[PDB]
């Protein structure tokens, strides 16, 4: 009974293992993460806009609270709004220039290099060895002639 | 394959496991019979 149950459970779970293998292949392809980056950038933009509104409201309320300085506070409000706009622009840029591409690029580069460039380097070493040996022979022949 | 191998191994073990006990129980009984027979002639051997 124990053996039967164990075999049944293993065969049951074999399928999800292959599903996870497919998911891993997709991840190595780097094709399921960019969406999360876009979502987080959108959330960041939304939160930045909300905080922009809250901060300007706070400054406006503070002016009246103090009156219950003014020009400086208004200029500070304008500058803070400018900084908020800069932050929003930077977030939009970061969303535009996502980093997901270079990971797959380097993965492909290493996969190609291992199977392509390494044998060529070995061949370079072999050729250099033979060439240096032959040059050694030439130079020793010349030196021996001079010694004789 | 592993499950089948394990099942056949345990099946092979079980028969010999039973066989040993089956062999030993009958001799266990025959020993009691022999001892009971022995007790009968103790007094006569002693006296003789």
């Amino acid at each position: 009974k124990a053996a039967s149950g164990t075999t049944g459970t293993y065969q049951e779970w074999k399928d999800k293992a292959q599903n996870l293998y497919q998911e891993l292949l997709t991840q190595e392809g780097q094709a399921s993460f960019q969406g999360l980056k876009d979502n987080v950038f959108d959330g960041l933009v939304r939160v930045t806009q909300e905080f922009h509104m809250k901060v300007k409201h706070l400054i406006d309320s503070l002016i009246d609270f103090l009156n219950f300085t003014t020009e400086v506070l208004r200029n500070l409000q304008d500058l803070l709004q400018f900084i908020f706009q800069l932050i929003e622009d930077n977030i939009k840029q970061l969303k535009e220039m996502k980093f997901t591409y270079l990971i797959n690029y380097i993965q492909d580069e290493i996969n190609t290099i291992f199977s392509d460039y390494i044998p060529y380097v070995f061949k370079l070493l072999k050729e250099n060895l033979c060439l240096n040996l032959h040059k050694f022979n030439e130079f020793i022949q010349n030196e021996l002639q001079e010694a004789s | 394959e592993l499950s089948a191998t394990a099942q056949e191994i345990i099946k092979s073990q079980a028969i010999a496991t039973k066989k040993i006990i089956s062999d030993y129980h009958q001799q266990f009984r025959y020993k009691l019979q022999d001892f009971s027979d022995q007790l009968s002639d103790y007094y006569e051997k002693f006296i003789a």
